[PDB]
RNA sequence: GGCAUUGCCGCGAAGCUACCAUCCGCUGGAUUAUGGCUGAACGCCUCUAAGUCAGAAUCCAUGCUAGAACGCGGUGAU
RNA sequence: AAAGUUACCACAGGGAUAACUGGCUUGUGGCAGUCAAGCGUUCAUAGCGACAUUGCUCGGCUCUUCCUAUCAUACCGAAGCAGAAUUCGGUAAGCGUUGGAUUGUUCACCCACUAAUAGGGAACGUGAGCUGGGUUUAGACCGUCGUGAGACAGGUUAGUUUUACCCUACUGAU
RNA sequence: AGGGAAUCUGAACGAGAUUCCCACUGUCCCUAUCUA
């Protein structure tokens, strides 16, 4: 068959570093939500 | 419409090809090879024209 | 609908926007083509009819009874050089067509002038209302 | 085609020779094919299958548990309300454009003490938090206290809004 | 429209209906937008989706409303027949709920598009779109009962018989399981059970037959003892331009007293008083003459085991319903036998020739061997038709040898004269 | 315009400004009405109205 | 015949050309959804787990086009 | 006597930034209640709580390539699927996806043909492959005359990527 | 010796404008060939 497009496993540097910022954002939320 | 490579039409045409459809070609081939065998003898007579 | 047996290719002489004469004694004298039923599809190509093809056509010069309604029309005279299987190329004097229902049954009682051989073969009831064939 | 053309055909000729073998083996295959679908079906079909299968589990929990229990026994882009004296009202609202699409007249109000929702027209916008401009514009952001018409009809005349009508469709309020 | 309704688009059970319309708006519309686009393209995206789902539900609802027959506008027989088979009020309640729901969905779509041209973020716009299609879903979830009813009515009206109230009809009546099932069994091709209990038949079975070159339809009935099955029979008697064939069992069979048939005949008498009744028998004999006291009645005695009197009942029924120089023939044709299709001993036609020779479109018919000649050795005709610029058929006549010799005389009359020097 | 001319007093065609200018419209007025007691029946019917003029 | 910014008109070969003309445009395996066989897991069952047959205009071949100018071969010529 | 107040606040001035895919986006709304797997620092009476459910309600001409979220063509499954016709669903991108009248703001649509006339991408694809209709003598700064209200054909200004007998893709040729 | 008929505009008009009717044409369907 016509073999469809494969997703990449190369994580671009913008993605990888943006992943770190989103992670640390989830921390700051979790520390605040722990107090209530 | 059924394609050129439609499986059922290829199988129906294979039902054809085991019948009359090949037998006529296998008679024509014998008539062609016969006249080919006839073409040796004429040239062999023209060999014997010079051999005379 | 209506056409008897297979239909083979003859040259196309009557596109959309062509005025042909009317041949039956129904009342109409001429016919204006608007669409051709059972035609091919290119980009920018107009639908072109030929002899013995049912077109959708309007009356332009005729009786008011035959007007007010767009109706099927089978072309009986072509005047463009088509080919027969018996050697010859032929053409007529003018473009003419006859009006009928979608079933292929004729409204008129007689068709004037020659009717094409191919058209009379394909449509049986046209050959029933024919005076002259070929 | 008369009335029961296949039921009479069953009651005279039967289903098939193998109709019971095909059915029984298929129902026995379905225990596998549920699991064969759950580990295949990539994409949206997997998400829809998971939601339907979770539903088919909670419903079964309800059947079994109920059986066990029965065993014992500048323009504004926010939604506003404008009073019926609109024709020449803005003395102090020089160029404060409020389009007619964003004007919702009937708030979908629920009653607290009796769990019935009465879809009634708004009479007056009273106290919008966040902005005292918005009180004078009639903006219906979350927390706004509004006046409710009780023409259709113990009742409380005021209701506090609970949704964000900029996001969803209607205005949803709870009486005080 | 007319007599029957099989051609109705199917009715989805309100949960699947949602799964059709909402999935189609996910597949047919574009689905991917960034938050980083212009606000105009974000607006137009979600507007296109709310509207498309709007048209989706409306298309499915319109198919139901136009599909089902407008009960009180069709025909008095059908208006009442559907009223007997289905709760007519509920049939109008259900279709009213669909007509209500379509206008609701239209209102929702027109609302949220108007509300959508003021969205400031992708989130707000998304919340408004989800609000719209979710609201439509809630409306369709409120339709789980009437659509479940509408599927069952669609299936059962799709299988209903087509009676024509304008063709020559004849009702077949009597007590349930008299033997009238055997009558329609032996008059036409319609499979009706003669099972030995009361209500075997549950609806109006129809049988067509032809007599005196005309289309007739005899309508079998379940019978009268009130029920939906029972009232179906009575309204068929009342509204059809017909004659009624009340059947009686003058025997131990049926399991009902003949006097109860007398009581029922004289009780139902008012509504078949206008229809010119025929009565067929399949102190005591005197109470058959009590039945004869009706203005328009006739009594006939018949047996269904024999095939002559069953036909004679039909003959009298149809008769009641109507009132309500020399040619040239060759002796080779006259002496010739008829063509019996199931005869082992006859001539083989060309149809059987082409089968024996194999195939329809593969066999070439020999035009030769079928035409008459002096010598059948020259049957395989060649016939040149053209020789050197001039066609043979124009030169072709009988006595061309004698005509040539006449031209040979015309040779020698110019040979000695001296034209060739 | 002819059957208008013989059934009314003054028949005036316009196509005023604030039309399309490309469309083949005419707004023709027919002020003054005869209101006859004897109306010609063959006149008003469309069968005789569009009876085409003979060839030259 | 010189000549006419090819003065103008009719026909018109060769050439070029038009579905405005004519001809020609395929057959084997592997599969998808699906339908199955034997059959475990699980002392029933079960198209699947080990196996296994069929099955789409799908795929890969056959066919159709170029030939690597740093791929190769065989053969003629002193 | 004039004074308190101002997020009712209208004009001139000073501050503070706005507008960065941190895998975006798609089909099922919101509000309140009814259940309610559990978790709450013990734990249902510190509270959160999914699926349901109940309440009313800038446009368009033309080509190349790609995507499938497929309208048709191919094969299937479900459907009161008698046959025909059809509805929903699965695999599926191999191949197809037409011709005319349309301009009070078209962000509409008409009337046929066709097997069907499917939806999108090529981030300002396709305005240096191009036109058909809109700003008002549309940028920025400064000045003059002006109560709440605006003008002056004042005055100063900026509006450079387009051609490359570059570069190389692509066709073909030595 | 290219038409014709209406209308909008300043009864014919004026190479005013628009619409329609009739005729004509490679503008097009659909390009093909020749010469400079």
């Amino acid at each position: 068959m016509r073999v469809r497009k494969r997703q990449s496993r190369r994580t671009s540097t913008k993605l990888k570093e943006g992943i770190k910022k989103k992670a640390s954002a989830h921390r700051k939320k979790e520390k605040k939500m722990a107090k209530k | 419409a059924k394609s050129l490579r439609a499986s059922s039409h290829l199988n129906a045409k294979s039902v054809k090809r085991r019948g009359v459809f090949q037998k006529a070609v296998d008679a024509r081939e014998q008539r062609i090879s016969d006249k080919l065998k006839e073409d040796l003898l004429k040239q062999k007579l023209e060999d014997l024209k010079k051999k005379e | 609908n209506g056409a008897q047996g297979t239909k083979f290719r003859i040259s196309l002489g009557l596109p959309v926007g062509a005025i042909m004469n009317c041949a039956d004694n129904s009342g109409a004298r001429n016919l204006y083509i608007i669409a051709v039923k059972g035609s091919g599809s290119r980009l920018n190509r107009l639908p072109a009819a030929s002899l013995g093809d049912m077109v959708m056509a309007t009356v332009k010069k005729g009786k008011p009874e035959l007007r007010k309604k767009v109706m099927p029309a089978i072309v009986v005279r072509q005047a463009k050089s088509w080919r027969r299987r018996d050697g010859v190329f032929l053409y007529f004097e003018d473009n003419a067509g006859v009006i009928a229902n979608p079933k292929g049954e004729m409204k008129g009682s007689a068709i004037t002038g020659p009717v094409g051989k191919e058209c009379a073969d394909l449509w049986p009831r046209v050959a029933s209302n024919s005076g002259v064939v070929v | 085609p008369q009335n029961d053309y296949i039921e009479r055909h069953i009651k005279q000729h039967g289903k098939r020779l193998d109709h019971e073998e095909r059915k029984r083996k298929r129902e026995a295959r379905e225990s596998h094919k549920i699991s064969e679908r759950a580990q295949k079906l990539t994409g949206w079909k997997g998400k829809q299958f998971a939601k339907k299968r979770y539903a088919e589990k909670v419903s079964m929990r309800k059947k079994i548990k109920a059986h066990e229990q029965s065993k014992v026994k500048r323009m504004i882009t926010k939604h506003t309300f404008v009073g019926e004296g609109f024709t020449r009202r803005p003395v102090k609202m020089e160029r404060i454009i409020r389009p007619s699409a964003l004007r919702q007249k009937k708030a979908n109000v629920t009653h607290p003490e009796l769990g019935v929702t009465v879809f009634l027209p708004i009479l007056a916008v009273k106290k919008n938090p966040q902005s005292p401009m918005y009180t004078q514009l009639g903006v219906l952001t979350k927390g706004t206290i509004i006046e409710v018409n009780v023409s259709e009809l113990v009742w409380g005349k005021y209701a506090q809004v609970t949704n964000e009508p900029d996001r969803d469709g209607c205005v949803n309020a709870v009486l005080l | 429209m007319q007599l029957s309704w099989k051609d109705i688009p199917t009715v989805a059970p309100a949960n699947d209906l949602l799964d059709i319309v909402l999935n189609r708006t996910q597949r047919k519309t574009p689905t991917v937008i960034r938050p980083g686009f212009k606000i105009t393209r974000i607006r137009a995206f979600y507007m296109r989706k709310v509207k498309y789902t709007g048209e989706g539900f409306v298309e499915k609802f319109e198919d139901i409303l136009k599909g089902f027959p407008n009960i009180n506008d069709v025909h008095p027989f059908h208006r009442d027949l559907m009223d007997t088979l289905y709760e007519k009020n509920h049939y109008k309640i259900s279709l009213a709920a669909i007509s209500r729901a379509k206008s609701l969905v239209e209102q929702v779509a027109r609302d949220y598009v108007r509300l959508l041209k003021f969205g400031q973020s992708l989130f707000q716009c998304k919340q408004l779109k989800r609000a719209a299609l979710g609201r439509m879903a809630t409306i369709v979830k409120k339709l789980r009962d009437p659509l479940a009813y509408l599927e069952q009515v669609r299936q059962h009206i799709g299988r209903l018989p087509s009676i024509d109230p304008n063709t020559r009809t004849l009702l077949i009546c009597g007590y349930p399981n008299v033997g009238k099932s055997s009558f329609l069994r032996c008059i036409t091709k319609s499979d009706v059970d003669v099972q030995p209990y009361a209500f075997t038949t549950k609806s109006l079975y129809v049988g067509h037959f032809d007599y005196k070159y005309l289309r007739f339809q005899a309508i079998d009935t379940p019978g009268i003892l009130m029920n939906n099955i029972e009232m179906q029979s009575i309204y068929a008697i009342a509204h059809l331009r017909s004659c009624v064939l009340y059947f009686m069992d003058l025997s131990e069979q049926c399991g009902f007293t003949i006097e109860a048939q007398v009581k029922l005949f004289h009780s139902i008498k008012p509504l078949f008083a206008n229809k010119s009744v025929m009565v067929v028998i399949n102190e005591r004999a005197q109470l058959l003459e009590s039945v004869k006291e009706v203005p328009g009645v006739e009594i006939m005695t018949s047996s269904c085991q024999l095939e002559e009197n069953v036909m004679e009942v039909r003959n009298k029924a149809c008769e009641k319903l109507l009132a309500s120089r020399t040619p040239f023939i060759p002796e080779s044709v006259k002496n010739l036998k008829k063509y019996d299709p199931e005869d082992p001993n006859r001539r083989k036609l060309a149809r059987d020739i082409e089968a024996e020779n194999g195939g329809a479109g593969v066999f070439n018919v020999n035009l030769k061997d079928k035409y008459l000649l002096e010598d059948d050795e020259w049957k395989n005709d060649i016939m040149p038709e053209i020789l050197d610029g001039k066609n043979v058929y124009d030169f072709l006549d009988p006595e061309i040898a004698a005509k040539l010799q006449a031209l040979e005389e015309e040779e020698e009359k110019l040979e000695n004269e001296g034209f060739y020097n | 315009i002819w059957v208008f001319q013989q059934l009314f007093e003054k028949v005036e065609a316009t196509k005023p400004p604030a039309s399309r200018n490309v469309s083949a419209e005419i707004f023709v007025v027919c002020k003054g009405f005869k209101a006859p007691k004897r109306l010609d029946p063959r006149l008003l019917d469309p069968k005789e109205v569009f009876e085409e003029l003979p060839d030259g």
